[PDB]
């Protein structure tokens, strides 16, 4: 019995550290997540946004052919 | 000891607070600037009151609470307010830019931003107290930080503090005073991510709050200020038997062993009386029959929803004020001949009864009449989940379009998070269904 | 705070947007001299938003003027609130755009645009938290259209987590004789539906129709058109710029407003042109609209509302009810609760009570269809396309934008008839 009375808090501290655990990391994943997500929205942001650069710049260029 | 820290988050969690601890201060005698002249161990001391206020060599008693909202326009008004001595200045707590309505903004893009000086504010708090029971938390389901900030702060408590325990007061979104179309996407949002984090939620509809302040109080049109009068003595009847001592007095964890027989099944009912006007209450005294009758109107509920057509798994009846146990049970007697109270097959019918001398408080200049006896009813019934029905159903005909999807995906969010939500609370509706069927 | 940084481009763009400062820093009680003469403290709460306090209690508006032309540049500063704007924040070029979008996008402007972005970096990096943009400026000229888009574009590179509103004004042969004007509003409805996450259409067909019709003013002048839209940048700023639960910021209105992120073309509305009933009955009737488009053609969206003056907020929330409940139709069911009613105490001038509306409506596509109408025609007819193939400009250019306006068209119409099962 006094075994058994080791195994079972031995078993609540298991499962409550495991609770703590398993939140610590599905928390540090989704921020993560998150982070890579937003970064690459805000990416191909700015990328269309570079190509309306380049795109001006053969606009300008084709002006100058023009002559 | 048994210390309580109370952790109010965004506009509604912020002036709820307001409003609780103004009216916590004139329960106990506690003056604007934290003095009470009643408490004789000055800088410290056991007393109930004890539970919710430290207390400073100087003979202040400063609230066990943080505030915090990403936007500063609502805590400032705390910091030039009539209670701006009761604070000390780390206990306000603001950002520069709210989330926006957008649970993605107040989660993640904001909201981690704040989050570490949120949980070192609140560990000042922790290691203050010789004995910390667990954390309340108030905050709106609609808001960006309420939703969005609360779960990513109850996540990280769960972390920080392991199993310590975690209560609610959720603000449940209404129509009438709604800010946001997309109020149901951060409610299923917060709902889901929150579920295994928190021990006990107390839902406050306000539109059930709204019907009470135009039907009760004759209030045309109801302000932010007359419901959170309303809901402070709903709290205030909630955290009365940890702040005060008595012999009838039962604790509120005695009452949450009854409330939740299962982890998820942990949003009790709260039905308040008498909600009456100065006008209406002169010359007229409700008895306790009478109070403890008006628990089983469903016009006198903190939610929407229709017990009659559900099952009981518990029935609690906070009492405070000129009450005597033999009224209540005769009360109690009456009321079971009489009104459609069914209980489910697994679960004993007996009313859990607790009883606080100290009669009920009114702000000065406020819409509820001062009575001599309250009851406040926290019920178990499979009839609260009909407010996630009519949540979860406008949440269906919004994502069917994805419509308002982009704001969220654009904060980092995706799609299969939205699913993952509302799959949850799937089956948190049929958990609440399978509860109700009677055993084989 | 939460400040705004104004631009305004163009003609068109200075104009409106000269008076829409007139009438606000009325609003607040401010001299064109920056000084505060007013009475009530909620002028100067949020006073932030849209103004910089200087020394001596002074407010500058947080504004940027800009125009190839430097004639305008003399007109706002001779006019009245002239000498409240700061004199470094105007930016003139000599040149002049003479109607020509390519000019303004690619050329003329595109040599004009660097000392603009200076202005508006040197503004921004002031703010205790910029919350975004809002420019003035008309889709049909030359420079407010095609340079106020590159400006858009450029903006949105270096802060691009902000907000990006419009004011645009859209182009009507009732007002202006110039043909090739649906060329230059297609070219920037082909940016701004890419690029800014709030635009209001401001139509002179439907300010045109209004002056005439309702006002009985037959020729109406400039001021007579920019008078209602003065009125209606003053009513869908009033929660930007006061005390407020509802659309308190511009990223908050984009939130409720915008449920997909192209369908960002709002029509506003005013009201009158009271009993607080036939106000709301009028907000919502086609003819109070600052577009063209019959509401009862297509379905709301979403849709804010305020109400301004003192009046009973249980009868507002009554007949905004009622209005929900006798056009259900008009109201797309898969977004439940999309009407939002805000309620500022504080009247506009001359008004003691007014109306202000703001609805996302599928029916926008009829002013789209118009311009398309005229822009298709044009574009068989190829009259003019070497001014702009002049600057550079490809013939593609002009197709892509055509379709992607007409894709904006049926992308409306296709939640139009969107049902809920
Ligand atoms: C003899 O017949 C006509 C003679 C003229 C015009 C017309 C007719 Cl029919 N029509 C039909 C029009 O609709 C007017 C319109 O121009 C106007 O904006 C306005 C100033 C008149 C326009 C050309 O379509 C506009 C752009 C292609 C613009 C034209 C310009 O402004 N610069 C530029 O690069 O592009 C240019 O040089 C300054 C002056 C004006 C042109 C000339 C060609 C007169
Ligand atoms: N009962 C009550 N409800 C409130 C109060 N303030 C806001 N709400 C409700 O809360 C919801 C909006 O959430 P808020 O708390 O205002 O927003 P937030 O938490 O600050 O999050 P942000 O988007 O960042 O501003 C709406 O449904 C409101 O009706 C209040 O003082 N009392
Ligand atoms: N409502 C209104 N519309 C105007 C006003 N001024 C010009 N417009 C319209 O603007 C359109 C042409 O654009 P403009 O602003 O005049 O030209 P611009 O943007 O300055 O470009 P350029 O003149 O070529 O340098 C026409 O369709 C006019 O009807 C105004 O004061 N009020
Ligand atoms: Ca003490
Ligand atoms: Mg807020
Ligand atoms: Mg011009």
């Amino acid at each position: 019995k006094r075994e058994h009375e080791r195994e079972v808090i031995q078993k609540a501290i298991e499962e409550n550290n495991n609770f703590i655990k398993m939140a610590k990391e599905k928390l540090a994943q989704k921020m993560e997540s998150n982070k890579e997500n937003r970064e690459a929205h805000l990416a191909a942001m700015l990328e269309r946004l570079q190509e309306k650069d380049k795109h001006a710049e053969e606009v300008r260029k084709n002006k100058e052919l023009k002559e | 000891m048994r210390e309580c820290i109370s952790i109010h988050v965004g506009q509604a969690g912020v002036q709820i607070g307001n409003a609780c601890w103004e009216l916590y201060c004139l329960e106990h005698g506690i003056q604007p600037d934290g003095q009470m002249p009643s408490d004789k161990t000055i800088g410290g001391g056991d007393d109930s009151f004890n539970t919710f206020f430290s207390e400073t060599g100087a003979g202040k008693h400063v609230p066990r609470a943080v505030f915090v909202d990403l936007e500063p326009t609502v805590i400032d008004e705390v910091r030039t307010g009539t209670y701006r001595q009761l604070f000390h200045p780390e206990q306000l707590i603001t950002g520069k830019e709210d989330a926006a309505n957008n649970y993605a903004r107040g989660h993640y893009t904001i909201g981690k931003e704040i989050i570490d000086l949120v949980l070192d504010r609140i560990r000042k708090l922790a290691d203050q107290c010789t004995g910390l029971q667990g954390f309340l938390v108030f905050h709106s389901f609609g808001g960006g930080t309420g939703s969005g900030f609360t779960s990513l702060l109850m996540e990280r408590l769960s972390v920080d503090y392991g199993k310590k325990s975690k209560l609610e007061f959720s603000i449940y979104p209404a129509p009438q005073v709604s800010t946001a179309v997309v109020e149901p996407y951060n409610s299923i949002l917060t709902t889901h991510t929150t579920l295994e984090h928190s021990d006990c939620a107390f839902m406050v509809d306000n539109e059930a709050i709204y019907d009470i302040c135009r039907r009760n109080l004759d209030i045309e049109r109801p302000t932010y200020t007359n419901l959170n009068r309303l809901i402070s003595q709903i709290v205030s009847s909630i955290t009365a038997s940890l702040r005060f001592d008595g012999a009838l007095n039962v604790d509120l964890t005695e009452f949450q062993t009854n409330l939740v027989p299962y982890p998820r099944i942990h949003f009790p009912l709260a039905t308040y009386a008498p909600v009456i006007s100065a006008e209406k209450a002169y010359h007229e005294q409700l008895s306790v029959a009478e109070i403890t009758n008006a628990c089983f109107e469903p016009a006198n509920q903190m939610v929407k929803c229709d017990p009659r057509h559900g099952k009981y798994m518990a029935c609690c009846l906070l009492y405070r004020g000129d009450v005597v146990p033999k009224d209540v049970n005769a009360a109690i007697a009456t009321i079971k001949t009489k009104r459609s109270i069914q209980f489910v097959d697994w679960c004993p019918t007996g009313f859990k009864v607790g009883i606080n001398y100290q009669p009920p408080t009114v702000v000065p200049g406020g819409d509820l009449a001062k009575v001599q006896r309250a009851v406040c009813m926290l019920s178990n019934t499979t009839a609260i989940a009909e407010a996630w029905a009519r949540l979860d159903h406008k949440f269906d005909l919004m994502y069917a379009k994805r419509a308002f999807v982009h704001w969220y995906v654009g904060e980092g969010m995706e799609e299969g998070e939205f699913s993952e939500a509302r799959e949850d609370m799937a089956a948190l509706e049929k958990d609440y269904e399978e509860v109700g069927v009677d055993s084989v | 705070m939460r400040e705004i940084v104004h631009i305004q481009a163009g003609q068109c763009g200075n104009q409106i947007g000269a008076k829409f400062w007139e009438v606000i820093s009325d609003e607040h009680g401010i001299d064109p001299t920056g000084s505060y003469h007013g009475d009530s403290d909620l002028q100067l709460e949020r006073i932030n938003v849209y103004y910089n306090e200087a020394t001596g209690n002074k407010y500058v508006p947080r504004a940027i003027l800009v125009d190839l032309e430097p004639g305008t540049m003399d007109s706002v500063r001779s006019g009245p609130f002239g000498q409240i704007f700061r004199p470094d924040n105007f930016v003139f070029g000599q040149s002049g755009a003479g109607n020509n979008w390519a000019k303004g996008h690619y050329t003329e402007g595109a040599e004009l645009v660097d000392s603009v972005l200076d202005v508006v970096r040197k503004e921004s990096e002031s703010c205790d938290c910029l919350q975004g943009f809002q420019l003035t400026h008309s889709l049909g000229g030359g420079t407010g259209s095609g340079m106020g888009t590159l400006l858009i574009s450029k903006i949105r590179e270096e802060y691009p987590d902000r907000i990006m509103n419009t004011f645009s004004v859209m182009p009507s042969p009732k007002v202006s004789d110039t043909v090739v004007e649906p060329y230059n509003a297609t070219l920037s409805v082909h940016q701004l539906v890419e690029n800014t996450d709030e635009t209001y259409c401001i139509d002179n067909e439907a300010l045109y129709d209004i002056c005439f019709r309702t006002l009985k003013l037959t020729t109406p002048t400039y001021g007579d058109l920019n008078h209602l839209v003065s009125a209606t940048m003053s009513g869908v700023t009033t929660c930007l710029r006061f005390p407020g639960q509802l659309n308190a910021d511009l990223r908050k209105l984009a939130v409720n407003m915008v449920p997909f992120p192209r369908l960002h073309f709002f029509m506003p509305g005013f009201a009158p042109l009271l009993t607080v009933p036939e106000l709301t009955q009028q907000m919502f009737d086609s003819k109070n609209m600052m577009a063209a488009c019959d509401p009862r053609h297509g379905r709301y969206l979403t849709v804010a509302a305020i109400f301004r003056g003192r009046m009973s907020m249980k009868e507002v929330d009554e007949q905004m009810l009622n209005v929900q409940n006798k056009n259900s139709s008009y109201f797309v069911e898969w977004i439940p609760n999309n009407v939002k009613t805000a309620v500022c105490d504080i009247p506009p001038r001359g008004l003691k009570m007014s109306a202000t509306f703001i609805g996302n409506s599928t029916a926008i596509q009829e002013l789209f269809k118009r311009i398309s109408e005229q822009f298709t025609a044009m574009f068989r007819r190829k009259a003019f396309l070497h001014w702009y193939t002049g600057e550079g400009m490809d013939e593609m250019e002009f197709t892509e934008a055509e379709s992607n306006m007409n894709d904006l068209v049926s992308e409306y119409q296709q939640y139009q008839d969107a049902t809920a099962d």
